């Protein structure tokens, strides 16, 4: 009795840069009573969580937020790389209440307009949190979908408790045909993990596309305190960074230089990327009676191994889920922790 | 794939397979081995058409004998369905084999949907278009044109180009579906109708509606070249008997009788003027009568036959003169007496029904006109008109109506039954007496084909029970098998919503009327479904008047406003054209964003042939259970015949018919196994019928889902929709219910050869 | 729909956006009204804002519900201008030409606000929607009745304009009866059929308005063993564990640490002349955007003359700020002038470096 992914078969490519434009759904449907406060409040709360998470794991991307009220798509946060703006925008929205019908077509068109400036190496995306069971379009939709797939704009949507044919067509269409991206939910926890899996970059099997070197430079922190002075918000700020080339102060960020317009990063962002590129082989669960290995943990020192012949208890299993390449044991907690938070396998590091 | 049936290469066009399809192939081949009928209920959830055509094509192209295949789908809609699917099969077969095709297979419907002549086809009523094409290209107007080059005679000229090139040869090589046929024959400016009609002598496999098989008035040109031995397939055969009956019944209304009076007067004028001009030809035709039935030009008619032969195809016809009727004026007088007797018998006070023999004797009493002369009236009138070469038929439509009536009532006996209803009680006490005439025994119309052909099939996704048909149609079978939907998942949720929120038994049985409890209950049901299901929903009211009243007074309430707020409404209306338009907009909306509701009638045209795929149908309904006896006693009379002739009681037959139509409605909402969809019902009486349903429906209908209230219904369907939405694709449980490419069938059942 | 030159030339749109933000109009004018920048390039920086605004604008709402609803979901507020009054009426107009025409014709006289809509209730909301009123309130008068008569045949001709030759899968027409010439029976009471045709017609009109598309080793082990022994050799006198040993060494360690504590403490994680502070802030924003345009252009490249104009302007700005510092030192004295110089040091350095870099590149190109 195990619930594990068999194997990862695109551990070669992902979209590391991103520009994901999450589009919420604020329309009369979202006011029904299936999720604890409503659909809407729970949705926005989880949206905040996802914003934090996504801007953590992909700390070099941008993001924009879009609502769908009264059949209109009203941008509530410009495509920007500072999580706090989007966070505040969502805060503001959550106190406002939905109305009108969701105009999927308008939101789609607004996005396609929005992502034009994003350069070729950056990758586009949208994430429709579609909640209702209808749309209300002021135009042909398949027209838009065709324009989309022409502009190389992958789309993933998370329907609420139903399946809508057009959305299924939409996901199947933009994502190079390979349909896996219209996942819809059946529980709140399912919803949390839905957003979580939306956080990561997105491979399926990438067509051979243009791969391009991108100019960027790293800043150096500043020293003085009273000389507070800023060139990205025109304030007094007690000390920040210096563009190596533009050579002007910039308040703390991985932002783009507001003088000479080149990307700024430290490295730790690149480190996050590295973590996403080449993950580990999924740790194997050791055979119950065939292990005969050390009775402890390895990374930690846990005493949860077996019980040695106990009718049904020992017949159950032997908590020895052990990674492959280092071939050392690890208790369940250690394996969960390694594969979730820190991806340097303890033993596999040491040799 | 290319597997074997122990002798037969099978070029099944798909990599996958289905298990039930494989059983279907095995059993249908087993049937074709040994001459039988062997009705077979294969759920429409699979592809019955692909299995049928693949196996039969392979059989015909592998053995050397059964060179021809006849496929009778119920309506031209399913005709072109079979055609397009067959075309795809053929392309696959060539692709896998190269070119070993030499194959032609053609659809065959009618002029109205085929005549390409612009002005001609601009006409609406099919009869008129038929007449126009007849005149424009007849054996006579051509002579008028050629001998007398003049503006009087024109021509489609499509018939002419056919005469030039097509009747030496055939269309290139394709199994032309009507889209392809129309495009091509428009390019090469041909007349598709005559093309296929003449082509019948060469098509390897033919597809045509039931009427062309059973309606004797058009099932005349059956040229035993067509089969003489062929393998014959009835797809969607659950509505056979009613097709037979409707092919043999007949209506009469005093107004048409007066029309016939006018036509007879016009006939007197025509005969007067022509005999003033030319009568020697009329005497020549008298001689051609006195020699015999004039088959030399009453039958050897490339374009002539005017009044069809409503009697069975010439079996029940004599060949001598109609005695005194040889005189045209005599014949007109005969029809005069006939129509007047019909009028006076029509003025009868109240309902009266008689055997044809009884009515015949009564007429003899009032006017001693004998049966034998009477029978010949049809061809007599027709060839007389040909001798008259009239310029129009509209004046003679009532005349041919009366000719048909005379021929029928003078030919058959002890199976039919007259009835003279003086009015329509729905607007009772008004002048509208109808001389309704109908058959009772469905077997009469079929009997000739079961006599002619040897190996026949019966197939539908709905037939049940599989014994009523041997009873009614009186035919011998071999394999009466039903197939079970082996599914690795639920895939659809039959329910029986007997009690609304008020926990009150509901139906349409009470009346055809209002009872605001029932109305509000149904409206609540409909609107909550409209809230819950995604795009695409259907309903099936039991009868049209029912829908009219119900929706009218739904609009009375605000109920329709809510469903408007969610989805689209697309009603079903009697005119076919507007119906088609509405239906296509329904499809266009379903595949678009906005959900759309189409509400139609179970007995109606919509359920007959239209299909409802994944998107286009999620949650059918059955508001009430369809029953007929709302109207008058023709069903009562037929049921009387049923009870006396077959050991079947009234309510048994009525329930059987109702569940027949219910299953036919329900089966439409699935196409493959990837599809899915709720299939609710709604009435108290449904709960006890759970066994009448076809097997594969019954399996999914567990016991616990009976007489559910609307509320638990909504709960369950919500859970369903969510669960099915999941990508539950283990793909290893699908090795159980898909029998993957070339192997799992091979392995599994080559071992199961036990 | 949105193009770089299009937004560049969308002068009315640009001025609308000027009205959009006080900060925007301020920076723009001080880049313009101060004899500074042509608006063209100024927007050439700000293009995404323009695109966003434009899209946020021309956003036609759907037809659909509200369109319909405007006949169904709108049966209560018999008061004055109800919900979405102008919005609802325009939805009506796009939804039904007849009402728009009647209202227009009844502008010069007979106000369509109260009395127009009152009579409209009866006339239309009986005509459309529910059953034939026929009797009862037949207020459908004058323009109402006229438009009724019109709309009849109008919807007729529309329906006429709707008939496609539907693809022969669905063709119920050719499907029914147009195979044979048969004789059946039929038995399954006027009005309301029109209701059904009404809903069909409404829906189809809606959909069509949407299809329109509008040492190592040895010594290593040796020392190791030595230590191992020493350990094993009792020892480990934690008393002897240094404590601090040399009081001097101890002191030195403390010195190092207090030095570092002081230095890192110097990190205290408020200008005087608020008006001059704001003025200097404006100057910084100005010089920042000016340099922004250069460091765009000086990188990118054939518009050399544009770069020349930018460079001359930037040198002018540098001299301007030099004079600004001179005036600040003159008036505010030194301490305030010192604070200003501190506030402007980074930007000043950046622009000076840009000037020097341009001078170097210009010398390289010339020599
Ligand atoms: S078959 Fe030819 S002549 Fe006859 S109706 Fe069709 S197009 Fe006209
Ligand atoms: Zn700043
Ligand atoms: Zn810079
Ligand atoms: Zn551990
Ligand atoms: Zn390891």
């Amino acid at each position: 009795k195990k619930r594990t992914a068999k194997k990862n078969i695109t551990p070669y490519q992902r979209g590391i840069i991103r520009s994901l434009i999450l589009t919420l759904d604020c329309s009369e449907a979202m006011l029904e009573k299936d999720l604890r406060p409503n659909r809407h409040a729970m949705i926005i709360q989880y949206a905040i969580d996802f914003v934090h998470e996504f801007f953590d794991q992909n700390p070099i991307s941008q993001m924009g937020i879009i609502i769908m009220r009264n059949g209109l798509a009203q941008l509530v946060s410009q495509v920007s790389g500072n999580p706090q703006d989007h966070i505040d925008a969502l805060k503001s929205i959550r106190k406002q209440e939905p109305k009108g019908n969701p105009s999927l077509q308008n939101a789609l068109e607004m996005a396609r307009g929005l992502l034009l400036p994003v350069p070729a190496h950056c990758t586009r995306e949208v994430l429709i949190v579609f909640g209702s069971l209808s749309t209300t379009d002021p135009g042909d939709i398949h027209q838009t979908i065709d324009s989309l797939v022409s502009e190389k704009i992958r789309v993933k949507v998370l329907g609420l408790s139903a399946q809508v044919a057009i959305c299924k067509e939409l996901c199947k269409a933009t994502n190079y045909g390979d349909e896996s991206f219209y996942k819809i939910l059946l529980d709140e926890t399912h919803l949390k993990e839905l957003f979580n899996e939306a956080v990561t970059p997105l491979p399926v099997n990438k067509i051979n596309k243009g791969f391009t070197l991108v100019k960027m430079g790293f800043p150096t922190r500043i020293f003085e305190d009273t000389p507070t002075f800023c060139s990205c918000h025109s304030k007094l700020v007690y000390g920040g960074y210096f563009c190596p080339n533009c050579h002007s102060k910039v308040c703390s960020l991985p932002t783009v230089c507001p003088c000479c317009d080149l990307m700024l990063i430290l490295s730790t962002h690149l480190a996050r990327s590295y973590h996403h590129l080449m993950p580990l082989k999924t740790f194997a669960e050791v055979p119950t009676t065939e292990k005969f290995r050390s009775e402890d943990c390895f990374s930690c020192q846990s005493r949860f191994p077996i019980l040695k012949n106990h009718k049904n208890g020992k017949l159950l299993t032997s908590s020895r889920y052990r990674c492959e390449d280092c071939k050392q044991e690890f208790c369940v907690d250690c394996d969960v922790f390694i594969h979730e938070i820190l991806h340097n396998c303890p033993g596999c590091e040491s040799k | 794939m290319k597997f074997y049936i122990d002798d037969l290469p099978v070029l099944f066009p798909y990599p996958k397979i289905y298990p039930e399809q494989y059983n279907y192939m095995c059993d249908i081949k087993k049937t074709l081995d040994v001459g039988g009928n062997s009705i077979l209920e294969m759920p429409s959830g699979t592809g019955k058409t692909v299995s049928l055509l693949s196996l039969t094509i392979a059989y015909q192209m592998h053995y050397p004998e059964h060179r021809k295949i006849i496929y009778c789908s119920r309506t031209m809609s399913e005709i072109e369905k079979a055609l397009v699917e067959l075309e795809n099969l053929m392309d696959y077969r060539t692709k896998e084999l190269g070119y070993q095709e030499d194959f032609r297979g053609l659809g065959l419907t009618s002029r109205k949907n085929l005549c390409l002549h612009p002005e001609v086809s601009k006409e609406r009523k099919g009869t008129v278009v038929d007449e126009k094409c007849r005149r424009m290209t007849n054996g006579q107007a051509k002579r008028k044109l050629e001998e007398d080059p003049e503006a009087n005679v024109e021509l489609c000229e499509y018939h002419e180009n056919l005469y030039n090139i097509e009747v030496e040869d055939y269309l290139p090589k394709g199994v032309f579906s009507f889209e392809k046929l129309l495009k091509y024959c428009e390019e090469k400016t041909l007349c598709p109708y005559f093309i296929v009609r003449r082509m019948i002598s060469l098509c390897n496999i033919i597809i045509y509606s039931y009427h062309y098989l059973l309606d004797p008035k058009i099932a005349e040109r059956v040229s035993n070249e067509v089969s003489k031995d062929s393998i014959v397939i009835f797809d969607e055969a659950h509505n056979i008997d009613n097709v037979c009956i409707e092919s043999l019944s007949l209506d009469l209304t005093t107004d048409a009788l007066r029309r016939a009076t006018r036509g007879a007067n016009a006939l007197d004028e025509r005969i007067s003027e022509v005999r003033k001009v030319d009568s020697q030809k009329l005497q020549d035709e008298y001689e051609k009568l006195v020699q015999g039935l004039h088959s030399a030009d009453i039958l050897t008619d490339q374009e002539e036959p005017f009044v069809e032969t409503p009697v069975l195809p010439q079996d029940l016809l004599t060949e001598a003169i109609p005695g005194n009727i040889r005189r045209a004026e005599h014949f007109v007088s005969f029809l005069k007496r006939l129509i007047e007797y019909l009028k006076t018998r029509m003025k009868v006070l109240h309902v009266i029904s008689e055997t044809p023999k009884s009515f015949l004797q009564h007429l003899k009493q009032l006017t001693f006109i004998e049966r034998k002369p009477l029978r010949f009236c049809s061809e007599r009138l027709s060839l007389l008109v040909r001798t008259l070469e009239v310029t129009e038929v509209e004046d003679f439509t009532a005349l041919k109506d009366i000719a048909t009536f005379a021929t029928l009532i003078s030919t058959y006996e002890e199976g039919f039954l007259l009835i003279i209803e003086p009015y329509e009680i729905e607007n009772a006490a008004v002048p509208n007496p109808i001389m309704r005439f109908t058959c009772l025994d469905a077997s009469i119309a079929i009997k000739p084909v079961f006599e002619r052909f040897s190996s026949v099939i019966i197939t539908s996704g709905t037939i049940s029970p599989l014994d009523m048909y041997p009873r009614m149609l009186n035919f011998k079978t071999v394999l009466q098998k039903s197939y079970a939907m082996t599914l690795a998942k639920k895939s659809f949720l039959p329910m029986i919503i007997t009690k609304g929120s008020d926990q009150v038994a509901i139906s349409s049985r009470f009346e055809i009327r209002n009872d605001p409890s029932i109305v509000r209950n149904y409206g609540s049901m409909l609107v909550e479904f409209a809230k819950i299901t995604p795009d695409g929903m259907v309903v099936f009211f039991p009868s049209y008047l029912y829908m009219e009243s119900i929706v009218s007074m739904w609009q009375t309430m605000g109920i329709l406003d809510e469903v408007w707020k969610h989805k689209l409404i697309l009603v079903e209306t009697p005119d076919a054209q507007e119906t088609s338009l509405a239906l296509e907009t329904y499809r266009k909306a379903c595949s678009n964003g906005r959900g759309a509701i189409l509400l139609s009638v179970a007995r109606g045209k919509v359920s007959e042939g239209i299909d409802f795929d994944h998107q286009y149908g999620r949650t059918v309904l059955m508001i009430g259970i369809p029953f007929q006896y709302t109207e008058s006693r023709i069903l009562k009379a037929r049921l009387e015949f049923m009870r006396e002739n077959y050991r079947i009681r009234e309510n048994d037959f009525l329930s059987f018919d109702a569940m027949r139509h219910a299953a036919q409605c329900l089966g439409r909402v699935l196409r493959g196994k990837d599809d899915y969809g709720v299939m609710v019902l709604a009435d108290r009486r449904f709960s006890r019928k759970r066994s009448q349903l076809p097997k594969w429906i019954a399996q999914g209908l567990s016991d616990a889902d009976l007489n559910l209230s609307t509320d638990m219904a909504i709960s369950n369907t919500k859970q369903f929709l969510r669960t099915m939405a999941q990508p539950t694709d283990p793909k290893d449980q699908e090795g159980v219910s898909v029998w993957s490419y070339e192997d799992l069938i091979k392995h599994q059942n080559s071992r199961k050869d036990q | 729909s949105l193009s770089k030159e299009k937004l560049l030339t969308n002068l009315k749109l640009q001025q609308s956006l000027l009205k959009g933000n006080k900060v925007l109009m301020k920076v723009f004018q001080e880049t313009v009204i101060n004899a500074g920048l042509p608006p063209s390039e100024f927007w050439s920086t700000r293009i995404p804002l323009l695109r966003a605004f434009a899209l946020s604008t021309s956003q036609k709402v759907g037809p659909y519900n509200v369109l319909s609803t405007i006949k169904p979901v709108a049966s209560s507020e018999n008061k004055v201008n109800v919900n979405l009054s102008r919005e609802k009426i325009l939805n009506i107009f796009e939804n039904y030409p007849i009402v728009k025409k009647a209202y227009t014709d009844n502008v010069p006289k007979n106000f369509k606000e109260p009395e127009f809509w009152a009579r409209f209730f009866s006339s239309k909301l009986f005509r459309k929607l529910r059953g034939e009123k026929i009797m009862q309130n037949d207020r459908g008068d004058v323009i109402i009745d006229r438009y009724l008569t019109l709309d009849q045949e109008f919807d007729r001709k529309d329906d006429d304009m709707l008939l496609h030759p539907v693809k022969k899968i669905i063709d119920l027409d050719g499907n029914i009866q147009d195979d044979p010439v048969v004789r059946g029976n039929r038995p399954d009471s006027d009005g309301t059929v029109d209701i059904l045709k009404g809903m069909n017609r409404l829906s189809e009109k809606m959909i069509m308005a949407l299809k329109n598309e509008y040492s190592n080793q040895q010594m290593l082990q040796q020392l190791s063993l030595v230590m191992d022994n020493l350990i094993n050799k009792l020892d480990l006198n934690q008393v002897v564990p240094n404590n601090e040993v040399s009081n001097k060494i101890n002191k030195r360690v403390i010195t190092a640490i207090k030095i570092n504590a002081k230095q890192a403490k110097h990190n205290n994680v408020e200008v005087k002349s608020t008006l001059p502070i704001d003025l200097l802030e404006s100057c910084r924003m100005l010089h920042t955007t000016c340099c922004e345009f250069l460091k765009h252009f000086y990188i990118h490249q054939k518009q050399a003359s544009t770069v020349k104009k930018l460079y001359n302007h930037l040198k002018d700005c540098i001299e301007k700020l030099n004079e600004l510092f001179q005036d600040v030192l003159n008036g505010d004295g030194e301490s305030m002038s010192n604070t200003c110089t501190a506030y402007l040091k980074p930007v000043l350095n950046s622009i000076t470096l840009a000037t020097h870099k341009y001078d170097e590149y210009f010398n390289e190109y010339n020599n």
